[PDB]
């Protein structure tokens, strides 16, 4: 069993600090 | 209905970050239902619906939402937004098994990131793209090796970039997946080197899951390196963390792996001990698959030392399953 690292996703927000 | 939309989306964002995507989704879907005249807000909403459903393992819906986001990002001429949606669509397509299109999309994320001189985005795109090529070679022969080698090059490129960026967690991700790609290609020494780096970084972050993974992966490589005692020792470590993490499924997994290793080391007493522990954990989890393989494993070990009847007991036991 190969243990993989997870994907990344790009995130957006409705607010920008 | 723009403020109400803004407000509803805020709840969804909070809940998804809160770790519960189910409720957040409903609040995002509510926000959509209310609507807004601001297309960049809708975009953000679509994007988050897509990530939540992706993490909720509904890939069909993740695909639709990211696709809407991508289209809207172009409509409004938001380049960073287009790159992001494109990467998200890419990753989703990979899970669904359209590799050709996943490549195109992740490449888009990469190409736009470069135009924007966005180094963080660029590196992330390289990793996602590496993942696609890796999955492509794994799912399947010259094309197979070619895809796996493409993944290696892409991980190497990511690592180079995230080293400059000082991003340790990105290094951790790329090292692990690089290691597993070397493993598939049959370069075991190189796999070991990569997973060793993955382990250092997991220990650095205090991440026990990642640490367990590295140990497992190292154990596997040493099996094919023909060094059995060393593999058993890394499995010993995974057993500890599995108990530590309170993960029984993994604990059982550790036991099984140790069982087979001691079988290769030709010590069948320890083999039986761990196969017994696997058998126990398997039933506990109501795993019929492992149960039979455990019965089979035990039958062999007892046969190895010529234990007679007890071998036959697990034989029948396995026969039933
Ligand atoms: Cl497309």
């Amino acid at each position: 069993v190969m243990e993989m690292e997870p994907e990344t996703m790009e995130t957006k927000s409705v607010i920008d600090s | 209905g723009s403020a109400s939309c803004l407000e509803l989306a805020l709840e969804g964002e909070r809940l998804c970050k809160s770790g519960d995507c189910r409720a957040g989704v409903s609040f995002f879907e509510a926000a959509v239902q209310v609507g807004t005249e601001d297309l960049k807000t809708l975009s953000a909403i679509y994007s988050q619906l897509g990530n939540a459903y992706f993490y909720l393992h509904d890939y069909a819906k993740a695909l639709e939402y990211h696709h809407h986001d991508l289209t809207l990002a172009r409509t409004i001429g938001d380049q960073l937004g287009e790159a992001k949606a494109s990467g998200n669509l890419g990753n989703t397509l990979k899970v669904l098994g359209n590799f050709d299109e996943a490549i195109v999309c992740c490449q888009r994320h990469l190409d736009i990131s470069r135009e924007l001189n966005d180094k963080v985005g660029e590196a992330r795109a390289l990793y996602n793209l590496g993942n696609v090529y890796h999955a492509k070679g794994k799912s399947f022969p010259e094309d197979v090796r070619n895809a796996l080698q493409a993944a290696v090059d892409l991980y190497e490129e990511n690592l180079s970039l995230v080293t400059a960026l000082g991003d340790r967690a990105a290094q951790g991700r790329a090292f692990g997946n690089l290691g597993n790609t070397h493993y598939l290609l049959g370069n075991f020494r190189d796999a070991v080197i990569a997973h060793e780096q993955r382990l250092l970084i997991a220990k650095e972050f205090g991440d026990k899951a990642a640490e367990r993974r590295a140990y497992s992966n190292l154990g596997n490589a040493y099996i094919f390196l023909g060094e059995f005692e060393t593999a058993s020792e890394y499995y010993k470590k995974t057993l500890l963390l599995a108990r530590q993490l309170k993960d029984r499924a993994v604990e059982a997994q550790s036991c099984y792996s140790l069982g087979n290793t001691y079988t290769l080391l030709q010590d069948y007493e320890k083999a039986i001990d761990y196969h017994l522990k696997h058998l126990a954990i398997a039933q506990e989890l109501k795993d019929r698959i492992g149960e039979g393989r455990a019965c089979w494993s035990l039958g062999n070990a007892y046969t190895a030392l010529g234990n007679h009847d007890q071998a036959m007991h697990f034989a029948e036991k396995h026969l039933e399953i």
